[PDB]
């Protein structure tokens, strides 16, 4: 935003957003998958308990 | 639905300023195309008049 006039900077920030916004879905999807493992391990405990 | 036809006279060098989202004097302090403009820019010389 500082260097460039906005009209071009719009396209730039996309590559940040598209990159970052994607990079969340990567992280989120990992957590979902990883939690689903814990969710399975939790039942194993609750079964043993 | 409803069109706005607005016209003026500028110089043969500054007309490239006359692009929405750009800078330079005519688009800085004189006449401002918006950030989202679908209007057509029609430009010609009237040097003989």
């Amino acid at each position: 935003l500082s260097r460039l006039d906005k009209v071009e900077a719009e396209v730039q920030i996309d590559r940040l957003i598209t990159g970052r916004l994607q990079s969340l879905q990567t992280y989120v999807t990992q957590q979902l998958i990883r939690a689903a493992e814990i969710r399975a391990s939790a039942n194993l405990a609750a079964t043993k308990m | 639905t409803n069109v706005y036809a607005d016209s003026f006279v500028i110089r043969g060098d500054e007309v490239r300023q006359i692009a929405p989202g750009q800078t330079g004097k005519i688009a800085d302090y004189n006449y401002k195309l918006p950030d989202d403009f679908t209007g057509c820019v029609i430009a010609w010389n009237s040097n003989n008049l």
